[PDB]
């Protein structure tokens, strides 16, 4: 195994790609970093349902044959909240807003755990919440908390 | 705001958030006082009574700042007179414009 | 015999070593880097590199043709090297700034006092500031 | 129904099928079958 | 596949017998003209051999290019992904048609010659502005109006479902439909039942979201909007709250009111252009009918003008019966006391009082709604 | 509740180990024992005590009062789940399971505490539950069980400073280090 590395280390590098979506006859559509989209094939050890849209891949460079699925990258929302960096909160840091907790649970908490409970009354579920008052009163930590 | 946003069928619930009273200025000092290295005997009730209801953000604005007093006199335990040394400064900024 | 082959593998290093940067690895001893040419690659290693010397931002080494991992590098930055400290201070004293008693003491609280007395901020636990923004009218 | 189905049972034997990603019908292209495959490609340049 | 469109008959007719037996003539005679192919000259399979001959012409590195012009003798200038364009030739399996300037194509890796064309994954904006499913219940949900329902079915539904009445008359349907009145009167709620009723492709846009921050992106959004509206088939375009383009000024728009103005010029074109318009119906709604340009309100651009009055009290009780249909109404309540609570209450006011009264029941975990829930419900909803 | 619960075990020491001094300790220890619903921890202390022949009705009124708190939990678990709060079954017995910790033995404590440990997503309840497991870990001298929830405890104080949950905790490690002969 040590001796083989003198010979095998004589190959080229493998490109990285990005599957947009697959099409007919064992082929996919893959873009590079700053290099245009290519309609390439797949190798025999790769399944089409295993090929997910919006996923990186390893690619060979000589014939642009598919090599291996690159783990993952990001959601377009995980990066978003990562940029925003909201102060994550909980009930254990609420200072004396206990009736307002009970008010927001009726609007938000109930039509998640028990949506049928409103069809027991035949009314539609609420959609919009307005929180008002002076700044510095717990709005952001409350909405983050719920 | 908009009267079209004040259509009664539009908004489902509006919730008011008052500034805290003497009862609700105490517990934000209580939860906020968790991560500080204190000194036994503080009487947080008096400290909550020294603030006549600014908001829930001046609670952290005082009690985070009180560690700078114990640190600038090189303590390892935050004492009660740091807090009354802080309320008259942050509330001086309440007295600023 | 294994000591003979042990030195033999480093011939790929030479001088023209690819200057990339480590990003991650799929598995044991096969990784993914990004070159200084602008593109990324799925590369192999050389076995004698201590893998525990990896993953901050230290620039790795790549072969210019076969393009695999060659050698780990000490860090480099061209920008402003390190402020060469001899003819680099602008020799302004604290006494040269008159009338800034609040802000001169206050930036001392935030910058070099956690630098020196770290365990007071650690022991009281008051979360010393990461960065600082300063502004105002010019001059 | 058997003759409307037998329509499909021989039109699959003709070759119009394999719904493409941008190909021609398989009878349409036979100009470039043997001559222009090695004539419109191998002598021909790009001429950018 | 589009073999014979004569599917009239609708009984046991001999024409049906002899015509299907003459399809049996073109298929029995010429299935005996299908046998002989590989019997005489095998020479290949032709099911995959010539197919893999094309697939051995074209390489696996299929670069994706872009059209910008066509010269007919199978060579054209195509755009690379870099931008450095070429003057390559065009193959014979390219089915010389689905080729428009701007189309995504498939090129060679070596000489970049035009190998194939590419199906377009469209643009997300169509899925954004396109309503997928039926929103809610039918016109029986509405109640009390009953006059302009015949008007909207008159201008929209009846031209679609019955293309006989206009042809026996020798006439065309009216073009533009506009809806106006007080707010909360059910203007959007009617379009909900229209989106239930129709089978045409339905588009919906708010008049607030027309405006932009860049210059001309408004009128360009109009042009591609009516492009999307035409390029399907029979379609209905709905515009909500078009006074908001003229009332509110925002500082995101770099141009002032003389950019909104030019957007109104482009839309003013797109209602009554000289071009062949097609089967695109336009339904609009606002509450400030007096503010906008009367040049857009002229007959020819909008033909039908529909006002929604306030609900009279006998229609109010019907709306109460609607929004209190499937709820467990305790017999404590009298709806007639709830009628004259507000002299000019909208239909949204009734539904808001009902839903908030249900919220007051669910505060106390009950199943029925009592009278005091309405008594403090009108205080909560109305008086603030 | 577990806040006066160390004086109980110290007075069990005061009952058992001074042999001549075992009269006022079994008087005041009974004064605390056959009230406040205590059932389990004094049968063998009754064996080390005298006969106390008619304790049957004394046990019956208190297993009955224990049955009252058990059956009102059994009246709470189905109303709590009908319109759910923050798992209000485990929110009721996350407070009354310490009552079951004093009154019952450690089992109805432990399955309800490791039960409710997964309920609250912040440590403001969790670390107090772990403090309760520490305090009963002293009571049954659970010298192996204290080693777990000491480290599992200390794994929570790093987020935040929590000095009423660290300096208070140092009292527990100090009483353990003086329980064992680790004076320095
Ligand atoms: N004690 C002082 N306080 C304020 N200004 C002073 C003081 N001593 C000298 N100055 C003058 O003020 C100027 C401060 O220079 P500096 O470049 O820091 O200004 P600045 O606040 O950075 O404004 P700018 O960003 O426009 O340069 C100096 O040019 C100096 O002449
Ligand atoms: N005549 C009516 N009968 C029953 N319900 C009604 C009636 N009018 C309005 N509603 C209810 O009130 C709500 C609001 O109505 P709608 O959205 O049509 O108001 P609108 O006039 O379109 O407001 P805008 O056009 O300013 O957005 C609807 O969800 C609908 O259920
Ligand atoms: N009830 C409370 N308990 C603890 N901290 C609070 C409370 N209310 C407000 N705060 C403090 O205020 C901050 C959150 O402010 P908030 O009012 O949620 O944001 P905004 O000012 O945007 O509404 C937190 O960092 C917190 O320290
Ligand atoms: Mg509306």
């Amino acid at each position: 195994l040590l001796r083989e590395e003198l010979q095998l280390l004589q190959e080229q590098g493998s490109y990285v790609g990005e599957v947009v979506r697959a099409m007919d006859k064992k082929k996919v559509l893959v873009k590079v970093h700053p290099e245009g989209k290519f309609v390439v094939d797949v190798d025999k050890n790769i399944d089409i349902n295993d090929v997910t849209p919006n996923c990186r891949v390893a690619l060979r460079n000589d014939s642009y044959t598919l090599h291996k699925i690159l783990p993952n990258k990001v959601d377009p929302l995980v990066s978003l909240m990562m940029v925003e960096k909201v102060p994550d909160s909980t009930y254990e840091m609420i200072g004396g807003l206990d009736k307002q907790i009970k008010e927001i649970k009726e609007v938000i908490e109930l039509p998640v755990k028990h949506p049928e409970l409103f069809e027991a009354l035949g009314i539609a579920q609420p959609k919009g919440v307005l929180l008002y008052g002076p700044p510095g009163t717990g709005k952001t930590l409350l909405a983050r908390a719920v | 705001l908009d009267s079209a946003l004040l259509r009664p069928g539009r908004i489902d619930r509006k919730i008011e958030f008052p500034p805290p009273n003497e009862e609700a200025r105490l517990d934000i000092l209580k939860i906020h006082s968790r991560k500080m290295n204190l000194t036994r005997g503080i009487n947080l009730r008096k400290i909550a009574e020294l603030m006549p209801g600014a908001s829930g953000a001046e609670v952290k604005g005082v009690c985070t700042e009180a560690g700078m007093y114990a640190l600038r006199e090189r303590r390892v335990h935050v004492t009660q007179e740091d807090f009354e040394m802080a309320v008259a400064k942050v509330m001086q900024k309440d007295s600023e414009k | 015999e294994f000591l003979h082959a042990q030195e033999e593998v480093k011939r790929i290093q030479s001088i023209p070593l690819v200057i990339g940067q480590f990003l991650e690895a799929v598995d044991q001893n096969t990784a993914i880097v990004g070159s200084t040419t602008g593109s990324n690659y799925y590369v192999r290693i050389l076995s004698t590199i201590d893998r525990e010397l990896l993953k901050p931002n230290a620039s790795v080494a790549l072969h210019k043709h076969s393009n695999a991992l060659v050698d780990v590098l000490p860090p480099e930055a061209d920008s402003s090297i390190m402020m060469l400290t001899s003819d680099q201070k602008p020799d302004v004293m604290y006494a040269d700034i008159g009338g800034m008693d609040i802000q001169k003491q206050e930036v001392r609280e935030a910058v070099e006092l956690p630098l020196t007395h770290f365990e007071l901020y650690k022991q009281i636990g008051i979360d010393p500031p990461r960065g600082v923004l300063m502004y105002g009218p010019p001059g | 129904d058997d003759i409307q189905q037998l329509l499909k049972k021989i039109n699959e034997l003709t070759g119009i099928k394999e719904s493409d990603t941008g190909l021609a019908p398989p009878a349409l292209w036979d100009l470039a079958a043997d001559k222009q495959t090695l004539q419109s490609e191998q002598p021909l340049q790009v001429a950018r | 596949a589009s073999k014979l469109p004569l599917v009239t008959p609708h009984t046991q007719c001999r024409l049906k017998l002899l015509k299907l037996e003459r399809i049996k003539d073109y298929l029995l005679m010429e299935e005996e003209f299908i046998r002989n192919q590989e019997q005489m000259k095998p020479l290949e399979e032709k099911q995959e051999e010539e197919r893999s001959k094309v697939d051995d012409l074209r390489g696996t590195p299929m670069s994706v290019g872009t059209l910008e012009e066509i010269i007919d003798d199978n060579h054209a200038i195509v755009s690379t992904s870099v931008g450095s364009e070429h003057y390559v030739s065009i193959l014979s399996f390219v089915d010389k048609d689905l080729l428009e300037p701007g189309c995504s194509v498939l090129l060679n890796h070596k000489v970049h010659a035009v190998i194939g064309v590419l199906m377009d994954d469209t643009d997300p904006l169509v899925t954004v502005m396109k309503v997928e499913k039926a929103p809610q219940e039918t016109y029986a949900d509405i109640g009390g109006l009953d006059n302009q329902i015949q008007e909207i079915k008159e201008s929209v539904e009846l031209p679609l479902t019955h293309p006989e009445y206009y042809e026996e008359m020798g006439i065309k349907p009216p073009k533009g439909v506009i809806l106006y009145g007080p707010p909360g009167t059910g203007k959007t709620l009617l379009a909900k039942a229209v989106a239930n009723q129709t089978s045409a492709t339905f588009l919906r846009v708010v008049g607030s979201e027309l405006i932009q921050k860049y210059l001309g992106d408004g009128p360009k959004l109009v042009r591609e909007l009516f492009r999307v509206a035409e390029e399907h088939a029979p379609s209905i375009v709905f515009i909500d709250e078009i006074d908001a383009i003229g009332t509110k000024r925002y500082d995101s728009n770099s141009g002032g009111e003389r950019e909104i103005q030019r957007t109104m010029l482009e839309l003013l074109n797109q209602l009554d252009g000289f071009d062949s318009r097609g089967d695109v119906k336009v339904i609009m709604a606002t509450n400030r009918i007096e503010t906008l340009d009367p040049a857009l309100i002229r007959p020819g651009r909008i033909d039908r003008k529909i006002e929604f009055p306030l609900p009279d009290e006998k229609t109010k009780k019907r709306i109460f019966q609607i929004h209190t249909s499937r709820m467990t109404l305790a017999d404590d309540v009298t709806l007639d006391d709830l009628i004259m609570a507000k002299d000019d209450l909208s239909g949204a006011d009734i539904k808001a009082i009902c839903t908030e009264a249900g919220l007051m029941a669910l505060r106390e975990r009950r199943m029925k709604v009592t009278n005091e829930d309405f008594k403090k419900s009108k205080e909560n909803v109305l008086y603030k | 509740p577990k806040n006066p619960d160390l004086r109980i075990a110290q007075l069990r020491f005061l009952l058992s180990l001074p042999e001549h001094r075992g009269d006022a300790a079994v008087r005041d220890e009974l004064m605390a024992a056959v009230r406040d619903n205590n059932m389990a921890p004094y049968y063998e202390a009754l064996c080390k005590s005298l006969d106390w022949q008619i304790d049957v009705d004394l046990l019956n009124k208190m297993k009955k009062a224990n049955e009252d708190e058990l059956k009102r939990l059994d009246e709470e678990l189905e109303d709590a789940e009908k319109n759910l709060g923050e798992s209000e079954i485990r929110d009721a017995m996350m407070a009354k399971a310490e009552y079951l910790c004093r009154i019952g033995d450690k089992e109805g404590a432990l399955t309800a505490f490791r039960k409710t440990y997964d309920k609250t997503v912040a440590l403001g309840h969790r670390l107090d539950i772990v403090f309760y497991l520490l305090r009963i870990g002293l009571f049954y001298m659970d010298n192996d069980l204290i080693t777990r929830n000491t480290e599992k405890a200390k794994s929570l104080i790093e987020e935040g400073g929590d000095w009423d949950r660290r300096n208070r905790l140092k009292v527990y490690q100090g009483l353990y280090c003086v329980a064992i002969r680790d004076f320095k």
